[PDB]
């Protein structure tokens, strides 16, 4: 059978609504906070601004102000679930953004078959994606506002594409890997309709300009009302973070023993170099064919892919970030299913046996720090390493048969 | 030669006050049935200073009951100076600041003589393992007070300066306007021999109330004991809050342990609450924390007790540290009634987060002990040498991958 759009939506509002009782419901009932400690950080802020104060007085709030002031009717209107409603309705335009752009580009790109429906319950209809939303992690909201910015630049709405990316950038400064892929398409998105040079070197510089005076502005304005405590816990904190909580990372265990010591090695500084490597040479792929919508959006995903794999820190919330892009890398690929299986088993187990050696560490105290603890994030790197590559791959094979239809 | 010396001598029944004798140069006592010695030495010194002190002790292992003379002093070697100017680092231990003072502690005994102003030397027969202190400097005197058990015959004779004695028995009370009943007797200062005792009566109305009896009233749990952060969970739900009592939790913690103050409304720590910074970061910053806890009546309150990660060394081991967190309820009395008995009184402490018309019932002391393991400081080389390997090979790898000709 063929699921319609709307029914698809309409069950998914449906998942929604009853994950969100079950929350509540649970929430009030029973003793196990299924809400997540980044919401009571949420609201410890939202409470701090409401009673004009900074909402930086609560530790472990490194966001923007912009999330407390989002969320302050939770103060001002006497409710606590009112940043799960917002969050659920966030995931609910990022799905119906999905499912636009994937309509749209089908009728400007050539297209294998109809998969519309599939791709969109990729993200409309996960339990994981809802119990992200619902648990009040912010990830989704940012997750919209990404898609939006792409979705201004499809329909050639640059300027608003270039606010909407100097509000993210704002929001997250990791956005920021995508400028030097975006800037080459818009260019070439403007080379293919008119033959100037100088009005695409015009648009580029224009929502250039756009989004710096965005970022910029939105800087100076919060900083101002908030102090220098604003700026050293959004923008510092990333320069002095010693990050040796037990993560995904393979950086782990070294970051830890590094930390401890009190001169770093000379061959220890170097974290940063392979990442700003490797993204630089993963986003210079997009120069194979520009002006084409379907491999800027592989070339996106790939960048965050390595982004995250590569991460000082990696948790579980961290997939997420490229998760978003999953549907439009899937829509032409050629893996065949058998590796497809192989990927996912692979990853399942690496994520598994790490996350066994993390319980074992935490809820049991055991000595698993050097010998368990390294040993599994190598395994879960070289597994992420390896699929990275085949999606490359895969990007490199989809690139030939996505010409366009014009006359 | 300066001293006054006052000794107290609480019983269990009027009977046992027969078997004591009274020698013309002394009172020999035979020990019936666990009676309480309470010794209190009195100085004057000089000392130029407007500021107050206290040093006390109290046997962590100690499974003696309190007894209606005795104050609940805070487990383990405390130190509290009220003092702003004065710097407090004897013994190598590291000050904790709150708004009224400045504490030292410490959960093994430590040596008092060294501390004690004026360079004064009496015959103390100090016995940490089995007796309880608490010493009080003031602008212009100082008082010792030791409170001990007997298991063997005692003889007191006229020890230095006045010296006076009192044996009491407790009379039939409420748990409030406590009366004691007994013998008073003075030794007169031109002779070593005793002088006539007479009948004394005590009434007072005691601001330290003890409900250790029986019948569990607040239960006790601890949960994940061997996990890095195990929970206490109370059991309030067979109480129902009254209008001016409320019920808390005093927890004074090392480096390598932390509270978030954010889990409950109403609690309040001083020292070090960082939620991030590792053992080896704040070690030497100061010896702790001091935390009060709300509990709210009705229904199970949980605290997690965090544990930070400490520094690797040679020979991987853990470091099991324990500490005793105390349950008391205060209650606000009316600004009429006389809280003062001649035994204790009021002084720096946990007390001083109170006001001055309170009443403590102390409850439960459950200790706690918490493992934490650091790895070995040895696999550095190793560690970094394998991880720049792996990605510099990944790194390598997925360049290979990028360069594939198209079509
Ligand atoms: C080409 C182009 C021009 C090169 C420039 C490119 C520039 C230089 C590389 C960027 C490198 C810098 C910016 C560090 C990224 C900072 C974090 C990556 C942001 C975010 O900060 P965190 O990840 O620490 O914060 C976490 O985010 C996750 C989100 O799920 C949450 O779950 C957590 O609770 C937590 O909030
Ligand atoms: C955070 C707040 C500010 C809201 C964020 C979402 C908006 C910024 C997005 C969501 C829907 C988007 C719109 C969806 C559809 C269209 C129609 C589209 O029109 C065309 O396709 C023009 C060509 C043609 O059809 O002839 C132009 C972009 C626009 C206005 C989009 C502009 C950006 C919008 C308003
Ligand atoms: C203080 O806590 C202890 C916890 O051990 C209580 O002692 C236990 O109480 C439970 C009832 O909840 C009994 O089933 C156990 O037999 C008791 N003993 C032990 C060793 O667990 C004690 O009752 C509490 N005291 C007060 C005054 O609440
Ligand atoms: C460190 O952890 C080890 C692992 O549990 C502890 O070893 C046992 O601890 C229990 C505690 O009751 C003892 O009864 C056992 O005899 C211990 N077994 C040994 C030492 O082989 C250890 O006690 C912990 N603390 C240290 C080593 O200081
Ligand atoms: C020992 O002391 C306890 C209280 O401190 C008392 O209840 C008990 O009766 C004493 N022992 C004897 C044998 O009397």
């Amino acid at each position: 059978f063929k699921l319609g759009t709307i029914g698809l939506l309409s069950l998914a509002v449906l998942l929604r609504i009853a994950f969100f009782l079950f929350g509540v419901y649970q929430d009030e009932h029973f003793t196990v906070k299924y809400t997540d400690i980044d919401y009571q950080v949420f609201n410890d802020a939202a409470w701090f601004v409401a009673h004009r104060k900074s909402p930086y007085n609560r530790d472990t709030y490194r966001y923007t102000p912009l999330l407390s002031w989002l969320l302050l009717p939770n103060h001002m209107i006497p409710w606590f679930h009112f940043g799960k409603l917002i969050f659920v309705l966030c995931d609910l335009a990022t799905g119906v953004l999905i499912l636009q752009m994937l309509k749209k580009l089908k009728s400007k790109y050539r297209y294998g078959t109809d998969r519309m429906t599939i791709m969109a319950a990729i993200w409309l209809l996960n339990p994981m994606v809802i119990t992200i939303s619902t648990r009040g992690n912010a990830e989704s909201v940012l997750c919209f506002l990404i898609l939006s910015f792409l979705y201004c630049f499809l329909c050639e709405q640059y300027l608003l594409g270039g606010l909407l990316f100097g509000l993210s950038i704002h929001f997250k400064i990791y956005p920021i890997i995508y400028a030097l892929p975006i800037a080459i398409y818009v260019a070439a998105a403007h080379y293919n309709k008119t033959q100037s040079v100088f009005k695409s070197s015009f648009k580029l510089f224009l929502v250039g300009f756009s989004t710096l005076i965005v970022l910029i502005l939105l800087t100076v304005f919060m900083y101002m009302l908030y102090g220098d405590k604003f700026i050293d816990q959004t923008y510092l904190y990333h320069i002095y973070r010693t990050d040796h909580r037990h993560n995904f990372s393979v950086w782990n265990m070294l970051l830890y023993f590094n930390s401890a010591l009190p001169k770093t090695s000379e061959l220890s500084k170097f974290v940063f170099l392979p990442q700003m490597i490797i993204v630089l040479a993963i986003s210079l792929t997009q120069l194979r064919r520009p002006s084409s919508f379907p491999l800027l959006c592989n070339v996106l995903f790939l960048e965050t892919f390595a982004f995250v794999t590569f991460n000082k820190v990696c948790t579980s919330q961290y997939f997420i970030w490229y998760l978003i892009f999953l549907p439009f890398v899937l829509y032409n690929t050629r893996i065949s299913m058998r590796r497809g299986i192989v990927m996912l088993v692979v990853w399942v187990a690496t994520q598994a046996l790490w996350l066994r050696q993390g319980y074992l560490l935490e809820f049991e105290g055991q000595n698993v720090f050097y010998p368990g603890l390294f040993c599994a994030s190598v395994g879960f790197f070289v597994s992420n390493a390896w699929i990275l590559g085949q999606f490359i791959e895969d990007t490199i094979i989809q690139n030939d048969y996505v010409y366009r239809i014009e006359p | 030669e300066s001293v006054r010396h006052r000794i107290a001598l609480l019983f269990a029944n009027e009977a046992d006050i027969q078997d004591v004798e009274t020698v013309e140069d002394g009172v020999i006592v035979f020990p019936n049935s666990n009676i309480t010695i309470q010794d209190r030495w009195t100085y004057a010194i000089d000392y130029e200073l407007d500021s107050i002190r206290r040093i006390s002790w109290r046997n962590p292992s100690s499974t003696r009951q309190f007894s209606v003379i005795e104050s609940r002093l805070a487990p383990g070697f405390n130190i509290y100076s009220n003092d702003k100017e004065a710097r407090l680092n004897l013994f190598g231990i590291q000050p904790v600041y709150s708004p009224m003072y400045k504490s030292l502690h410490s959960e093994t005994w430590k040596s008092i003589n060294e501390i004690l102003p004026g360079g004064k030397n009496l015959n103390i027969p100090w016995n940490p393992e089995l007796c309880d202190y608490d010493i009080l400097i003031t602008a212009n005197t100082v008082q010792v007070f030791s409170y001990c058990s007997l298991v063997e015959k005692k003889k007191f004779v006229k020890d230095a300066g006045k010296v006076e004695i009192g044996l009491f028995h407790v009379d039939t009370e409420d748990e409030e306007d406590i009366n004691l009943s007994g013998l008073r007797c003075t030794w007169e200062d031109t002779s070593n021999n005793i002088g006539k005792c007479e009948k004394t009566t005590l009434f007072y109305k005691p601001f330290h109330l003890y409900v250790d009896d029986s019948s569990d009233i607040a239960p006790i749990t601890i949960e994940n004991t061997n996990g890095l952060h195990p929970k206490m969970k109370i059991d309030l739900s067979g109480i129902r809050k009254d209008k001016d009592c409320r019920h808390f939790v005093f927890s004074q913690l090392p480096s390598e342990i932390f509270v978030d103050k954010f889990q409950s409304p109403g609690s309040i720590v001083f020292g070090l609450d960082d939620l991030e910074l590792p053992d080896y970061k704040v070690n030497s910053l100061s010896w702790g924390s001091e935390s009060i806890v709300t509990l709210k009546e009705g229904q199970i309150n949980e605290i997690t007790y965090f544990s930070r990660y400490l520094e690797p060394k040679e020979r991987a081991s853990n470091k099991t540290v324990g500490f005793e967190p105390i349950l008391f309820k205060a209650c606000q009395v009316g600004k009429e009634e006389d809280l003062s008995n001649p035994f204790y009184s009021r002084s720096l402490g946990y007390e001083a987060y109170f006001s001055e018309n309170t009443k403590f019932y102390h409850i439960n002391s459950t200790s706690v002990h918490v493992n934490i393991p650091y790895p070995n400081k040895n696999d550095i080389g190793n560690i970094e040498y394998t991880t720049f390997g792996i990605v510099v090979l990944a790194i390598c790898y997925l360049i290979y991958k990028l360069l594939r000709p198209s079509r």
